[PDB]
């Protein structure tokens, strides 16, 4: 899932930081209905597109079928992370930022889902 | 078969079966749990109710329900159950599973629908206890047994 060659940090992170995550549909679903449907793998920086989830972030469609919402969540705990570049797969680029989150996972949600536009 | 199965919210609003995620948002819909499932079964209506909360879908051959119950007042906690359509049988599906010769505790953690042969079969992602990996996990309803697990992200 990372770039290679490029160092990829393990880091603890305070309360209170945002990062935005792509949802799949049964996710969306369940954080609509009350549950804490929190994948391994966010952003820190917006996520513009459906095109940009899956070229830039490498969601998988064999992993999330629909990405067409995304969520901010919001740390509740001090949280560890993996932080680095997303690598390429398929045959997608990748090139951006993302966060992993290690153990567990101390996130709210903030907000309700997002519509992301298909491009 | 299962008809009119509804889902209310702590709140009393009720989410009618594939309801979309952007339906409720543009009633102006926050999250809230979900405390019970109701449905029709010939000529009875039928529920679970659980104040913690649930999560509850329709398996497609329309004759069972996957109920993700939670077991305490946090919403992560929960046991996932596999309920006959006319709610006099149901069976724990299990989250201890084998996944590379080793016993893995874990949790279900929410629903996904993927192409199946069989309307019987649905998906529950759960979240492995020691490291929080993804799971995909297919279920056959028909029998209450775990079809196949796969690692997800």
């Amino acid at each position: 899932a990372w770039l290679e060659g490029t160092q990829v940090k393990t880091e603890i992170v305070p309360p209170g930081r945002q990062y935005q995550m792509v949802v799949a549909k049964g996710q969306a679903e369940a954080i609509m209905q009350g549950k804490p449907a929190f994948g391994g793998f966010a952003a820190p920086e917006p996520i513009p597109s459906q095109a940009y989830a899956r070229d830039k972030l490498v969601i998988l469609d064999r992993f999330k079928t629909d990405v067409s919402h995304v969520i901010t969540v919001e740390t509740t705990a001090p949280q560890k992370i993996h932080s680095g570049i997303t690598g390429p797969l398929e045959n997608y680029k990748g090139g951006v930022q993302q966060v992993e989150f290690v153990g567990d996972r101390n996130l709210k949600i903030v907000g309700t889902p997002g519509v992301l536009p298909v491009e | 078969m299962i008809s009119d199965f509804e889902r209310i919210r702590e709140d009393g609003k009720v989410i009618d079966e594939n309801m979309t995620v952007d339906q409720m948002i543009a009633l102006g819909w926050s999250p809230c749990r979900v405390v019970e499932a109701r449905w029709r079964w010939q000529e009875q209506l039928l529920s679970v109710v659980n104040s913690r909360g649930l999560l509850a879908i329709v398996v497609p051959d329309r004759q069972h329900l996957a109920i993700l119950w939670n077991d305490d007042d946090t919403g992560v906690a929960a046991t996932l159950y596999v309920v006959s359509g006319d709610r006099q049988q149901q069976i724990r599906i299990a989250d201890q599973l084998l996944i590379n010769g080793q016993l893995e505790a874990g949790i279900y953690s929410w629903f996904e629908q993927f192409p199946q042969v069989s309307p019987s079969i649905f998906t529950c992602m759960f979240s492995r206890q020691r490291d929080q990996a993804m799971f995909r996990v297919d279920i056959d309803a028909s029998t209450g047994d775990i079809v196949s697990i796969q690692h997800s992200r």
